[PDB]
RNA sequence: AAACUCCAGUUGACACAAAAUAGACUACGAAAGUGGCUUUAACAUAUCUGAACACACAAUAGCUAAGACCCAAACUGGGAUUAGAUACCCCACUAUGCUUAGCCCUAAACCUCAACAGUUAAAUCAACAAAACUGCUCGCCAGAACACUACGAGCCACAGCUUAAAACUCAAA
């Protein structure tokens, strides 16, 4: 309210394109975090809630962090098999 | 598997047996139904390799006990 | 990075409270989820909301609105054949990363060890 | 008190102290520093004034100045914050922890035990 | 001890502009403090637009005034910038230059936490 | 040039125009996109309003409102009241994230007019009023 | 070393003789804290 | 006893630690150049550390200096200055497909 | 071994040399092996500074005809 | 549907309310709790355990008195649903959540895992959970239900809190 205009959350339609600057505009948004934000922020999480939803999506995190580090880890091991028939 | 078939020739050319091949289960301990009354075991096991393909103890280190078989492990 | 798991969990030793609170252990299962079907929506609407335009404009008669309706009735014809590329593009997994049925086997080869052998 | 023109204790025994300019001592005094310089001061007095040997801070007379300097500093923050639970819980430990020095050092040297409540004004007393 | 005081002073002439700096430096001395220096940071666009002594601003002049002063000069000192019609901002904090930064070996790595379960088979 | 996705400060000389125009002389076209409503309304640069659209005011009740083509039809409206009074190239400034959050800016393209910007000015409280209680459904 | 250092910094602090001189000389000058880091930890400082 | 055996002591191969493109720099409120390096350009939003690649020291340090800066009136809160927009990008993150 | 400090060094200061390791050949020597081969025998010489000790054994390998490239 | 229509949108001015991002951090505090900014004061114990006979604390709700009041919101009223709907859904609004000064002293106050010291070897180990143990000390427990109850006692508590049984009943819990 009391900052400068245009600036903020702010893209630019290039050659009339005004699907790819949403699509830009969103996925800046969603990025940082504030299209998750306004969804929580629709009713309030009371804290014991909060509380509970970090934990569940910290581990989510981490648990999907690991398995994905594992799946890159192993998937040159997806070549052809070469002892076929040993 | 890079070995097995170096390992099967080894056995068949020293006159012994060989097994590479997946472990099914009861080969040892349920020989006799598997093969018949009469089946002879073997008198010593060797393993070239003691882990399966899950980097787990091959079955039949533990099978070859129970049947009081010595073996010989790498 | 993988954020810590030092000092997170609830046990003995640990001398501060638990940060984390996990449901389920956190240790790698041997699967990985089946691919989600997504949303469906209702498609072509754009073009169906210019050709009843059109028809408000015109009494509902086709004649004037030829131009309009051939866009929507084409536009269908896409949406249609569209389903039919993209599920033959999903099981095959032409775009996937790997398929869950894939990416499974291969897990099989190299299960999680949780215990002592 | 001591005199906010008092020097830092780091700063008292550097050859030359006495000949800078009024600003520097003003700088290097109690009036420019906080509180906790103000307290390693009376720390000091203390020790020189009491212990035999001011420079063992291990000794039990030492930790009694030591916690005693501690417990006129809650009571002066209480006498403002009369409402804060947290130093008023340290200043009842605090008392509770020099009356268990006070009973060893009673236990163990009488004469020193004498001179430490003369010289911090405690009036020792016996539990109900 | 050391402060900093961060001064956004209202954009003005070079005239009214000294005044109120001298104006304030003297309002640290009254208090006991002792003045070390003072830097021009020079006038800008504010961050936001700022509202002060019934008026709205968009620029202001950017100033520090480091100063060492007794602790108790900390409060009466803020009380004194709060009724300067002249001063859109100022705050004072403890000189950053004070604190040593503590040496850095780099960063230790975290291992993967071990243990966690039993290993007993599930 | 390259293309920058960051609009043009003021006061600075940027070489960017429409129809001779400056970023800072393109009207706004204030899009709130709420749960159950879109309202658009067209407003100068100097705030002077020119056009105003909401599907409440094309003739949509109650759930209706609350749909993509309900602001669809409210952009197109806005656009043919702004094309009157001489509006081509708009800034859009949508806030909500409501079902015609994008669909209102398709009727204002469809009613002629030039998006060259999209801000979105979603309230977000940075800790603020606290909300109303969760539903149990 | 402390009070050496601090000794002579004192000849440079302002006082109410040199207070307009020292007001008049800072609305002259121009102080930058601004720098930017790079991503070989290099600072970059303004063009100035 | 025997010259060949292995002997006791410590890594001579073991590389330097890592560290941080701020380790052993002063980071100051009054510093919003550095500060704006932090932050979305976007919605200003302070990057976590996965993004910004600081040590936890540092991501404290560069935390707090941003909240003392923005409230003081040194930094913007819902936007990076556009002035510092063609600064150098130090940390991990792209917005553009 | 007390020779992995004198290559970890070689291998700070000149890197790993252009040449390639055959560990297929149980008697193969490379470039960090004769450095440490050639400070070793200058140890032996009574010389026990290091930063002068690992300065002449270049000299002596450049003598030779050994290609040493500094890093930087 | 009811409700508002001195309503809604843009812009400007404008908090005794609450504190995005940082935080993928895991810090502080005895616990309860503590994540906007600044400053002042400031985080007991140079053995350990130790007060249910004391002392000092103790989320939320609540009480007394005087204030503030954006928003939320027991109760209550209205709308809708329903066989009914004293609910769930929608609207409005109060106590209350805030501050000051005093009370009240309760939580699944649970990380249901006591403090201090030590160990990883032997028998590893009912099951599950957060692997199994040693030394020492305090607190606590001894079938279910009756019973967070009765009586007595204490208490700023008067429909309260703490301490806390018995009879009858069952072969289980
Ligand atoms: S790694 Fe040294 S301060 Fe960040
Ligand atoms: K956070
Ligand atoms: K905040
Ligand atoms: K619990
Ligand atoms: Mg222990
Ligand atoms: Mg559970
Ligand atoms: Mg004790
Ligand atoms: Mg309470
Ligand atoms: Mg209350
Ligand atoms: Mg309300
Ligand atoms: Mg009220
Ligand atoms: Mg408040
Ligand atoms: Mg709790
Ligand atoms: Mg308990
Ligand atoms: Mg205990
Ligand atoms: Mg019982
Ligand atoms: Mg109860
Ligand atoms: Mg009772
Ligand atoms: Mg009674």
């Amino acid at each position: 309210a009391k900052h400068l205009k245009f600036i903020a959350r702010t893209v630019m339609v290039q050659e009339g394109n005004v699907e790819s600057a949403y699509r830009t505009l969103n996925r800046i948004l969603t990025m940082d975090g504030l299209i998750e934000d306004i969804k929580h922020r629709r009713y309030y999480e009371k804290p014991c809630r909060r509380r509970q939803r970090e934990s569940y999506e910290r581990c989510r995190r981490i648990y999907n962090m690991e398995m994905a580090r594992k799946i890159n880890f192993l998937m040159r091991k997806n070549r052809a098999d070469p002892w076929q028939g040993c | 598997r890079q070995f097995s078939y170096l390992i099967e020739n080894m056995a068949r050319d020293c006159g012994e047996y060989a097994h590479t091949r997946y472990f099914r289960g009861g080969m040892l301990t349920n020989a006799r139904l598997l093969f018949g009354p009469t089946v002879r075991l073997p008198d010593l096991i060797i393993f070239l390799h003691t882990l399966n393909n899950i980097f787990e103890p091959h079955v039949a280190v533990r099978d070859a006990a129970k049947m009081n078989i010595p073996t010989v492990g790498i | 990075a993988t954020p810590s798991l030092r000092g997170r969990l609830a046990r003995f030793g640990n001398p501060r409270k638990p940060v984390l609170k996990p449901n389920k252990p956190l240790i790698l299962a041997n699967r990985v989820g089946e691919r989600r079907r997504e949303k469906g929506e209702a498609t072509c609407i754009t073009e169906m909301s210019v050709m009843m335009a059109c028809w408000k404009q015109n009494e509902f008669r086709d004649d004037a609105c030829r131009k309009e309706i051939q866009g929507f009735l084409d536009c269908a014809a896409r949406a249609q054949e569209a389903r039919k590329m993209r599920s033959i593009q999903e099981t095959l997994g032409e775009s996937g990363s790997l398929l869950p049925n894939k990416l499974n086997k291969l897990l099989q080869r190299f299960p999680n060890k949780p215990y002592l052998s | 008190d001591p005199p906010p023109s008092t020097l830092l204790k780091d700063y008292q025994n550097v050859p030359g102290i006495e000949k800078v300019d009024d600003v520097v001592k003003r700088l290097l005094s109690l009036e420019m520093a906080n509180k906790k310089e103000m307290l390693k001061i009376k720390q000091e007095q203390f020790m020189k004034k009491i212990v035999a040997n001011p420079e063992d801070t291990r000794s039990l007379e030492a930790r009694i100045i030591a916690l005693s300097v501690k417990i006129r500093s809650y009571e002066e923050h209480l006498e403002k914050h009369r409402k804060d639970k947290a130093h008023k819980r340290y200043l009842l430990m605090s008392i509770d922890q020099r009356k268990k020095m006070l009973k060893n050092l009673r236990n163990t040297n009488y004469d020193v035990f004498e001179k430490i409540c003369w010289g911090l004004g405690i009036e020792y007393t016996f539990p109900p | 001890p050391r402060y900093e005081l961060a001064l956004i002073l209202k954009a003005m002439q070079r005239p009214e502009t000294a005044a109120t700096l001298k104006r304030t430096i003297e309002a640290l001395m009254d208090r006991g403090a002792i003045v070390r220096d003072l830097e021009n940071l020079g006038e800008r666009a504010l961050p936001y637009r700022i509202s002060a002594h019934s008026q709205q601003h968009n620029r202001g002049g950017y100033f520090l005034v480091d100063f060492y002063a007794p602790t108790a000069a900390v409060e009466s000192m803020v009380e004194h910038l709060s009724r300067d019609i002249d001063v859109i901002r100022g705050n004072i904090v403890k000189h950053p230059l004070t604190q040593e930064l503590k040496e850095c070996e780099g960063i230790v790595p975290v291992p993967l936490a071990e243990k966690l379960y039993s290993t007993k088979k599930r | 040039t390259k293309f920058s996705i960051y609009p043009p400060i003021p006061g600075e000389e940027s070489s960017l125009r429409w129809a001779g125009k400056k970023f800072e002389e393109i009207p706004i076209a204030h899009i709130k996109a709420s749960h159950n409503n879109t309202q658009i309304q067209v407003v100068s640069a100097s705030n002077e309003p020119l056009a105003f659209a909401s599907c409440g005011t094309e003739g949509f009740r109650n759930a209706k409102k609350g749909t993509g083509i309900a602001a669809q039809t409210a952009g197109i409206a806005a656009a043919a009241r702004a094309k009157q009074k001489g509006v081509i190239h708009i800034r859009v400034v949508v806030k909500g994230l409501g079902p015609g959050r994008l669909s209102a800016m398709h009727g204002l393209i469809m009613g002629g007019l030039e998006v060259i910007s999209i801000t979105d000015n979603t309230p977000i409280p940075h800790x603020g009023c606290r909300p109303r209680k969760a539903r149990k459904l | 070393r402390e009070v050496l250092q601090l000794q002579e910094e004192v000849k440079n602090f302002i006082t109410r003789e040199n207070l307009e001189a020292r007001v008049e000389a800072a609305l002259d000058s121009r102080k930058n804290y601004n720098w930017a880091i790079t991503r070989e930890g290099l600072v970059v400082r303004p063009q100035r | 006893s025997n010259e060949d055996l292995p002997i006791s002591m410590e890594n001579p191969y073991k590389e330097p630690l890592k560290k941080c493109i701020l380790c052993g720099k002063h980071v100051d409120y009054k510093n919003v150049q550095l500060l704006s390096q932090f932050v979305s350009p976007f919605t200003g939003c302070i990057y976590g550390r996965h993004i910004t690649g600081l040590c936890g020291k540092k991501q404290k340090e560069i935390t707090k200096a941003i909240k003392r800066a923005q409230i003081m009136g040194f930094m913007p809160v819902t936007y990076k200055d556009p002035a510092y927009l063609k600064d150098p990008k130090v940390c991990n993150i792209r917005y553009r497909e | 071994y007390h020779e992995d400090r004198i290559r970890a060094k070689f291998y700070s200061v000149y890197g790993s040399g252009q040449r390639a390791f055959d560990l297929f050949n149980p008697n193969f020597k490379s470039t960090c092996q004769r450095f440490v081969e050639k400070y070793t025998e200058l140890q032996k010489l009574g010389e026990t500074d290091e930063e002068k000790l690992f300065v002449e054994t270049g000299k002596a390998l450049l003598a030779e005809g050994v290609i040493l490239r500094r890093v930087g």
